[PDB]
């Protein structure tokens, strides 16, 4: 029933975001009580966004997830730009942001209280990415069993912070909360960037395909499994940040590099034995969440002519998305080697939240013009015109703030508008682009030994 | 699908193997480079297991009726201003002696009998319980005849090895994190009595110290009283001399830091008396910067963060003056508690003496260098005293102290600091005693020129 569905979704939202974001949020918030309300606001906004996506997927029924939810609500033109922006900004940056924390928390046990050189972290991060992608490409079964074990280690990675963070609340260790809504200045110019960290933690409901054919009793358990399972996650994250705040004061939280390691070394005696190994196993589970998540997007897009026919084929045997990873790999290396986590996250979340606030805004259009078409689930028109008008106001304001990491993101998104000459053009110059397209197609599917799915 | 099968054959399969061969060489190269960078990177030293009193200043509280207020003095009231004490970021409260002590009598003075006038153990248990949550550990003085001509009994209190021993067990059962005795010159051959009590206290638990005290300024007496035990934080009158001469405040500090070299010490102008009993006014700001930066633990009485002056405000008893909490905290003949002197009249001013103490204590109790950084002092101008507090990879420091009348130049001829801690040309200023210099502007150490009676404090993290 909805019981298993709640577990299914809650296994996606939880992840490394609760270890990467806290310091980021506090950075450009300037307070503790004003930071703990950002987490609640982003929790309720993630609730609204997921609840809107559930309606988008339940009124369209053309399977394919986020891409199809934009293909026909607006037209192919925003859909190609959606695929372009995702595969050039979102997935590389998201993977490099999860793994830049995995690399830190895997080196933390060895550098107990030392300054880890910035290049060792990147080298270990790249090694981890390569291991994950070889694992996803060599075999599938062992990419699912490991994912299950890593989901369990992801749940443990937060139950190992909540429990020692409430065992001191029952003691009465509330001292950092006295002047909660007071601290530094941190004007509105740095509020959107903190919003970016806040909503990044509640990540996973994007690539969460829903089916009305399999889910038991639709119109019942699709919203009744997101409402009562994003509230749980919001509560979990709020208590986790409270656990962080009871021990670590705001100032030394700010100057720290990893938060879980400081919390562990300040509470537990076996701190390095458990915490910067379960956080690492949870980040490894998160980056493992690139398992076919992107390849399904290739398969959906390439059908109606947006991605090359190469990028949606599978191995002859050991059936895996081999061509879908050798395109996400070099981009991930470029991002993690020429960027910073505080500047990769802005790059990520500008392009994500712009094309999500332009997506859920489609609901406010689909409900008005061309209405009354197989609408099992029906959200009231208060959630879309409160999520769209928050994405497109914490993003549009994120260009008055930090324009050298979100400005490039906007430039790349705008580059999609010309990039619609690959899709349509008077002539492709047979010798000068078609011949190379065919030759690269031959070489790429002959080297990787990959074949079309079933066509 | 089958056309791909036939195409995986001699001639183009040779390429396929070489591609993942180069890929694996590159991946092992990344891994080996990573482990080499792990090896090449400097491994830091180990943190030397700092106790609680190794982290922040202590805070003596002699007279409760003067720290609380006339008539209002009791052990319960300490809960009211325990948040004030935690505001100073102190880590201890030398509180007492609050035991039953009628007068001058050995059989009518029991350490295990709490004095009713301050309130009985009902308030004392709450004292400990509410002190623990703010991490403000309590220390109790056991000077038995603390109401007589001599702090220790006259004929012979031999029962100290019995009575004080039962105290060092019973009260350590209650949960007091350390003790203290005073005027250990009267304690006949204290070096063995202190040996017994320190043996008891540390053997009971290492998170339990024992302070002493004496009115001696000769280092030979201090060394002979540090005869065998060296975990005892003897606070003496070593600095009790007004000094301030270019060599006394230099030579005494160096020589004492040369007897045991690095062994952890206690820095205080006296055992019980205030700073202002010895220091002229213009040096009150100066010495507080010195005592917070020297290696060891600083010891402050009550009202040494605001400088209780018996000269500005009359009527104050010379041994125990009255703390000023508000605009009427003096209950005797009033008219001299003007907002300059009080606590609230200094909690708001950013340049107030209390604010200086708060900044210094925040820096001392937080940053890893001042907690346990090594100490090097180098030559400078005649009226100066400069030094540095450096740890393995954490922030550096630098302090300059002008003890003279005429503004002098830094005259930094260091020329001997270890290359790990050699001074740069511009150092990030952090604070100053007499304000006016922009706090944050990197000052130059060649043009570093002082004002009379001014301190400084700078920073320079060159892979420090
Ligand atoms: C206790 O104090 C004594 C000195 O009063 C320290 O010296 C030892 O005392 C014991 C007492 O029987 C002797 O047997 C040892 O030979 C003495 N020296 C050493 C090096 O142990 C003693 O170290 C202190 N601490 C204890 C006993 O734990
Ligand atoms: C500590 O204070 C006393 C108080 O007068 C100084 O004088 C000593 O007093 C005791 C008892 O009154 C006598 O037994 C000593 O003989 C006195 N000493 C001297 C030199 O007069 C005492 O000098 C002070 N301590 C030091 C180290 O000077
Ligand atoms: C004081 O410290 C210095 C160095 O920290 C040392 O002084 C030495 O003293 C002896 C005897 O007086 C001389 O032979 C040496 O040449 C001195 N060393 C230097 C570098 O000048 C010593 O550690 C301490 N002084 C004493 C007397 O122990
Ligand atoms: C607080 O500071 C002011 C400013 O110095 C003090 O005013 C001084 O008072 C002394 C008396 O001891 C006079 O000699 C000075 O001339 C005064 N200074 C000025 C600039 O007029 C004030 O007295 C201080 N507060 C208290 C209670 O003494």
């Amino acid at each position: 029933t909805l019981l298993r569905g709640v577990s299914i979704i809650i296994g996606t939202i939880i992840g490394a975001g609760i270890f990467i974001s806290p310091k980021g949020v506090l950075q450009n918030t300037g307070s503790v009580g004003m930071s703990l309300t950002i987490w609640t606001v982003c929790g309720v906004l993630s609730l609204f966004g997921a609840l809107s996506y559930a309606e988008l997927g339940t009124t369209i029924k053309k399977s394919g997830g986020h891409y199809t939810y934009i293909l026909e609500v607006f037209g192919p033109l925003p859909a190609f730009v959606r695929v372009w922006v995702e595969l050039l900004i979102i997935r590389p940056a998201a993977t490099a942001v999860i793994s830049l924390a995995f690399g830190r928390y895997i080196l933390e046990p060895f550098f107990i209280q030392c300054e880890i050189p910035e290049l060792a972290i990147k080298l270990i991060t790249a090694v981890g990415i390569t291991v994950v992608m070889v694992l996803n490409s060599m075999s599938v079964s062992w990419s699912a069993r490991i994912q299950i074990f890593l989901t369990f280690c992801k749940l443990t990675a937060i139950l190992i912070i909540i429990v020692p963070g409430v065992m001191q609340l029952i003691k009465g260790q509330t001292q950092n909360f006295k002047d909660a809504f007071s601290g530094r200045d941190s004007s509105i110019t740095r509020l959107p960037l903190a919003f970016y960290y806040g909503m990044y933690a509640y990540a996973g409901w994007f690539y969460l395909n829903f089916v009305t054919e399999e889910v038991e009793n639709p119109e019942k358990t699709i919203p009744l499994a997101i409402c009562i399972s994003m509230a749980i996650v919001t509560i979990g994250y709020v208590l986790t940040n409270v656990a962080y705040f009871t021990t670590i004061n705001a100032e030394e939280l700010l100057l720290s590099n990893a938060v879980a390691v400081t919390f562990s070394e300040r509470l537990l005696g076996n701190f390095s034995l458990a915490v910067p190994i379960f956080v690492a196993l949870s980040c490894f589970g998160s980056m493992n969440g690139g398992v076919f998540a992107v390849s399904r997007l290739f398969y959906v897009a390439s059908r109606e002519g947006h991605l090359p026919e190469i990028l949606s084929m599978i191995h002859v045997r050991k059936h895996t998305p081999l061509p879908a990873v050798i395109v996400l790999h070099p981009l991930t290396m470029i991002m993690l080697f020429s960027g910073d986590l505080d500047s990769l996250l802005n790059f990520l979340s500008f392009a994500r939240w712009l094309f999500i606030g332009l997506a859920v805004a489609g609901l406010i259009y689909l409900r008005y013009k061309c209405p009354d078409m197989h609408r099992p689930f029906k959200v009231p028109l208060f959630i879309p015109a409160l999520f769209s008008f928050t994405c497109l106001f914490m993003v549009a304001l994120s260009l008055y703030s930090d324009p050298f990491s979100t400005g490039i993101g906007f430039v790349i998104t705008l580059t999609g508008v010309p990039a619609y000459y690959l899709f349509i053009i008077w002539d492709k110059k047979p010798r000068w682009f078609r011949i190379m397209s065919e030759k690269i197609t031959r070489t790429l599917q002959i080297i990787l030994e990959v074949v079309p799915e079933e066509d | 699908e089958e056309l791909l099968k036939v195409a995986g054959s001699p001639g183009w399969v040779r390429t396929r193997w070489a591609l993942l061969l180069l890929f694996w060489l590159g991946w092992l190269g990344m891994l080996a480079g990573a482990v080499v960078i792990i090896v090449r990177a400097p491994r830091c030293r180990e943190l030397p297991a700092q106790k609680w009193w190794h982290t922040g200043a202590l805070y003596r509280i002699g007279d409760l009726q003067a720290f609380q207020g006339h008539g209002a003095g009791n052990l319960a009231g300490l809960k009211g201003r325990l948040d004030y004490l935690s505001s100073l970021k102190v880590k201890g409260l030398v509180l007492g002696p609050i035991h039953k002590n009628q007068k001058d009598d050995v059989a009518q003075t029991d350490l295990l009998q709490i004095d009713p006038n301050f309130g009985s153990k009902e308030d004392f248990d709450s004292l400990l319980q509410s002190a623990k949550k703010k991490s403000i550990r309590v220390i109790l003085d056991l000077t038995p005849n603390y109401r007589g001509e001599n702090s220790w009994f006259s004929t012979q209190v031999d029962t100290v090895a019995t009575k004080v021993k039962d105290a060092l067990e019973f009260w350590l059962q209650a949960g007091v994190d350390g003790f203290q005795v005073r005027d250990i010159e009267n304690l006949k051959d204290a070096s063995s009595f202190l040996a017994e009590w320190q043996n008891i206290t540390k053997g009971f638990s290492e998170d339990r110290l024992l302070i002493a005290g004496t009115n001696s300024s000769d280092l030979q007496q201090i060394l002979s009283l540090l005869e065998s035990n060296k975990d005892l934080l003897l606070t003496s009158s070593y600095l009790s001399d007004s000094g301030s001469t270019g060599e006394h405040t230099k030579s005494l500090v160096t020589q004492y830091l040369n007897a045991t070299g690095n062994r952890w010490c206690s820095w205080s102008l006296s055992q019980a008396r205030l700073l202002t009993s010895f220091l002229p006014a213009q040096l009150l700001r100066l010495y507080q910067l010195m005592l917070f930066t020297l290696p060891g633990t600083p010891v402050f009485s009550y009202g040494d963060e605001i400088g209780l002056d018996a000269a500005a405000l009359p009527g104050q008893p010379m041994e125990a003056p009255v703390m000023l909490w508000d605009e009427s905290s003096f209950p005797d003949i009033p008219g001299a508690v003007s907002a300059n002197m009080t606590v609230k009249g200094q909690s708001e001013d950013p340049g107030s003496l209390l604010s200086l103490f708060r900044r210094l204590s925040d820096q001392r109790s937080k940053e890893r260098s001042l907690l346990h950084g090594d100490f090097h002092a180098f030559s400078a101008g005649p009226g100066l005293f400069s030094y540095i507090r450096h740890w393995d990879q954490n922030e550096r420091f630098l302090v300059v102290l002008n003890f003279g009348d005429v503004g002098l130049s830094a005259g930094l001829q260091a020329s001997d600091l270890p290359a790990s801690a050699s001074l740069p040309a511009k150092a990030d200023l952090l604070l100053s005693t007499q304000p006016g210099r922009e706090e944050g502007s990197p000052l130059e150490l060649e043009r570093l020129k002082l004002e009379p009676h001014e301190g400084l404090l700078l920073r320079f993290p060159y892979a420090a």
